[PDB]
Formats: structure tokens, C-alpha cells, sequence
């Protein structure tokens, strides 16, 4: 989403995933 | 029923069906190797060589294996590259292609495979919110924008367009408008649409306005599972973790931080009174539409647990002095930060993202008066030099009516219930 959710909750995501 | 098969694969559907029991019935090695040999036979199959992605497929699940997974992802692609392959077969190839991409956490190519899906079927509009999705998941908000605009036209109705859009405009500070389209495709009840994204939203968004029915949407979203509690409203929890506002330093047991921090306070107080002075773009504005009105900015020392070495520059002693705690500095779903605010601001009341973080402020500039912090029922006051410590996934506001600035310092830390696993694993906010 190139922006952090730092102090709240304003992105689709606030996470990178992974896989397994 | 999906129509799998074209001509030429209904003339070798035994074997087909054949390898497809093999893969249903578990025996995943034999599966593979069924396909495989089906595909050399038959180079050009598209239901062959599916069935040899869906085996990678399965076999990466068994394997917990990204690297397999990655393996399956190339063969789905491979089916859409074959000659004569039926719209349903391809239209299954990709959509599991772009699923699996974006499961790795490969979002450009997911992308990428979303817009070719909605140009091989322009009719599709769940496609085109799967697109959208996927211009969302790349921080594309302008593209996905256009993309429901483009779903609401043909299909106003459709309620996974309605509660994206609405986000969207929440995204953007169009909040009046947000709020008909949030709402709308909540209760559309459309697949998609059950998500606390939406409810933590159309309740903020409300709030703002001076709606009163905001609450009414976080009870819904907590009978529905989205959040804990009404009060605490984050979505990226480790679920069991101790629940409560305000927390003291005992009960946190980051006793030895808490010395630190108020022992050396004056030290922590004069270094960013100095970046204030002599460096002050180093604070950055809030970015993240949380004020109804006035100024605040921070200089972030540490974030997602990585050192600003350019930042620790403006701060080297107090740097040096956090070192010593890793539930800080380690802490990679929370920030160490100093945060300034101006009279006249007012923050709306919020959320933070994650239950896994605890919130310390370090009182540096406090003015006698005008200042305070809400969360949940208990509102309190800064002092300098002492900690206050909260729970930031609680709802909470914060008010600055003095006569000049306030300066704390702002230091999170894991959750304490959160085992070193479980600080060593979850993804970083
Ligand atoms: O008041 C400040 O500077 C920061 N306050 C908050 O809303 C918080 O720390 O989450
Ligand atoms: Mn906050």
C-alpha cells in the first residue's frame, strides 16, 4: 500500500504478506 | 459445471480423470507425476497441464513451501499460454494464479494478472472488483477509484463496489460522502462486504460528522467478530492478549524502561528541543487524516523495529540509551518517536492498527494546562518527566488548548503477554 499505518488504520492493508 | 475440457482434452478424458482421482484422493506424488507424464504426451492440453498446477499447488500446501507454491503459480500461466483452452478453464487459471501471487505477497504480479483477466472477459464484474482490489494492494487508490466508478455505473447495486468506493472517499477525506456508500454496501450483505475495514470506517467516518449512530456499527461489527471489543477496534490482533486502556509500569513490567525513560528524561527532553531548533525537518506532519484542526508533527527514531540511523543522528544519546531494551526497539509493530503538538488541535478519536503494541508517552514540554488524552472511559494528563502508558487499540483523543507547544516522547512496546516467538514472527505494522 506504500504507506504505513502508524498511528491508525487508513490503508487497505497495514501488513506485507509472506506465503507460509 | 465448469466446462473444463475442449475437444481435443474429451477425447482423453480418462486419463485425464484418471490423474484429477489421484490428486482428489491425496496421493499428491503420484498425481504430479500422472500430469507430467500427461502433458509430455499431450504438449498442448490445457486440463493436463491445470492439473499439474493444481498438483503444485496441493503440494505446496502439504509442503508449506513458497518455492513450490511459486512452481504452481508458472504452470497456471502456462494453461493461458495453450492453444484452444475453454473461457471457464482460463478464467479458473488465472484467478488462481493472481490468488496465489497475491497469498507470496507478489502484488504488481497479481496485478498484472487481474488486468489481463478483465481483458480476456470484459463482461465480468466481480473481475473488475478483484481488480480494484488488487490496484488497492498497491497503494493505487486513483486507479481503484476508477475502477468501482466503472463496476457502480454498469451495476449500481453491487455492494463489494459500494463498500470499496466508500473506503476509498473515506481514504481521500470525502467523509459525508464515504458514509451512504459504506453504509449501503455493509448491509448489501454481498460477499466481500462482512469486513472490519468497513465498519472501523463507516463508524470514523460518522464520528466525524457528528453522526450518533456510529456506535451502533461497532457493536454490529463486534457481534459480527470484526472487533473485540466496541471500545477497542483494531484489526491486527494476537487474540487473548489482556485488554485494558491504561496500564502501569509494573503491570507492563518494563520497569527498567520506565526508569530509564523518566531517570533521563531532561536529556531526552533537551535532544529534541535541539532537532526542534536546529534540524526541525526532522519532524514530520501527521500524515494519517487524524486531526480535525491544528499541528502535529514527530521525528522517528525507530520504526517496524528498524533504527533511523539519519534520525538517531539528531537524538545519538537517546538513541544510545534505548539500545538497552529491545521490547522497544524491537517492537515491530509500534514506533519510538517524539511528537509535538500546537494549541488548538484536536485529534478525532482513533484507533491504532494492532492490539500487540503498548503505547508509553514521556512527558518533555507539558504546559500546566490545556492539555489532555481520552482513552476509552479515562481521560489523563501529561507530566514531564513521568510515563503514562496505554493501549492505543482502545479508541482515544487528544486535545492541545494551551498557549504554546507540548512535546512528548512516544516509546512502544510489545504487548507483554506476547511470547519471543510471537515477537520474532508476526508481520511488522
Ligand atoms: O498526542 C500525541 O502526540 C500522540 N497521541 C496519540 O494519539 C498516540 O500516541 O497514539
Ligand atoms: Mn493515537
Amino acid at each position: 500500500n506504500q504507506g504505513k499505518c502508524k498511528d491508525g488504520l487508513g490503508e487497505y492493508t497495514c501488513t506485507s504478506l509472506e506465503g507460509f | 459445471k465448469p466446462k473444463l475440457l475442449n475437444k481435443f482434452d474429451k477425447t482423453i478424458k480418462a486419463e485425464l480423470d484418471a490423474a484429477e482421482k489421484l490428486r482428489k484422493r491425496g496421493k499428491i506424488e503420484e498425481a504430479v507425476n500422472a500430469f507430467k507424464e500427461l502433458v509430455r504426451k499431450y504438449p498442448q492440453s490445457p486440463r493436463a497441464r491445470y492439473g499439474k498446477a493444481q498438483c503444485e499447488d496441493d503440494l505446496a500446501e502439504k509442503r508449506r513451501s513458497n518455492e513450490v507454491l511459486r512452481g504452481a503459480i508458472e504452470t497456471y500461466q502456462e494453461v493461458a499460454s495453450l492453444p484452444d483452452v475453454p473461457a471457464d478453464l482460463l478464467k479458473l487459471s488465472l484467478k488462481r494464479r493472481s490468488d496465489r501471487q497475491q497469498f507470496l505477497g507478489h502484488m504488481r504480479g497479481s496485478l498484472l494478472t487481474l488486468q489481463r483477466l478483465v481483458q480476456l472477459f470484459p463482461n465480468d464484474t466481480s473481475l473488475k472488483n478483484d481488480l480494484g482490489v488488487g490496484y488497492l494492494l498497491i497503494g493505487d487508490n486513483d486507479n481503484a477509484k476508477k475502477v468501482y466508478e466503472e463496476v457502480l455505473s454498469v451495476t449500481p447495486n453491487d455492494g463489494f463496489a459500494k463498500v470499496h468506493y466508500g473506503f476509498i472517499l473515506k481514504a481521500q477525506n470525502k467523509i459525508a460522502e464515504s458514509i451512504p456508500y459504506l453504509k449501503e454496501g455493509i448491509e448489501s450483505g454481498d460477499p466481500g462486504t462482512d469486513d472490519g475495514r468497513f465498519y472501523f470506517h463507516l463508524g470514523d467516518a460518522m464520528q466525524r460528522v457528528g453522526n450518533k449512530e456510529a456506535y451502533k456499527w461497532y457493536e454490529l461489527g463486534h457481534k459480527r467478530g470484526h472487533f473485540a471489543s466496541v471500545w477497542q477496534r483494531s484489526l491486527y490482533n494476537v487474540n487473548g492478549l489482556k485488554a485494558q486502556p491504561w496500564w502501569t509500569p509494573k503491570e507492563t513490567g518494563y520497569t527498567e524502561l520506565v526508569k530509564s525513560l523518566e531517570r533521563n528524561w531532561k536529556l531526552i527532553r533537551d535532544e529534541g528541543l535541539a532537532v526542534m531548533d536546529k534540524a526541525k525537518g526532522l519532524f514530520l506532519p501527521e500524515d494519517e487524516n487524524l486531526r480535525e484542526k491544528g499541528d502535529w508533527s514527530q521525528f522517528t527514531l525507530w520504526q517496524q523495529g528498524r533504527r533511523n540511523e539519519n534520525a538517531c543522528k539528531g537524538a545519538p544519546k537517546t538513541c544510545t540509551l534505548l539500545e538497552k531494551f529491545p521490547e522497544t526497539t524491537g517492537c515491530r509493530r509500534g514506533q519510538i518517536k517524539y511528537s509535538i503538538m500546537h494549541p488548538g488541535t484536536h485529534v478525532w478519536p482513533a484507533t491504532g492498527p494492532t492490539n500487540c503494541r503498548l503505547r508509553m508517552h514521556l512527558g518533555l514540554v507539558i504546559p500546566k494546562e490545556g492539555c489532555k488524552i481520552r482513552c476509552a472511559n479515562e481521560t489523563k494528563t501529561w507530566e514531564e518527566g513521568k510515563v503514562l502508558i496505554f493501549d492505543d487499540s482502545f479508541e482515544h483523543e487528544v486535545w492541545q488548548d494551551a498557549s504554546s507547544f507540548r512535546l512528548i516522547f512516544i516509546v512502544d512496546v510489545w504487548h507483554p503477554e506476547l511470547t519471543p516467538q510471537q515477537r520474532r514472527s508476526l508481520p511488522a505494522i
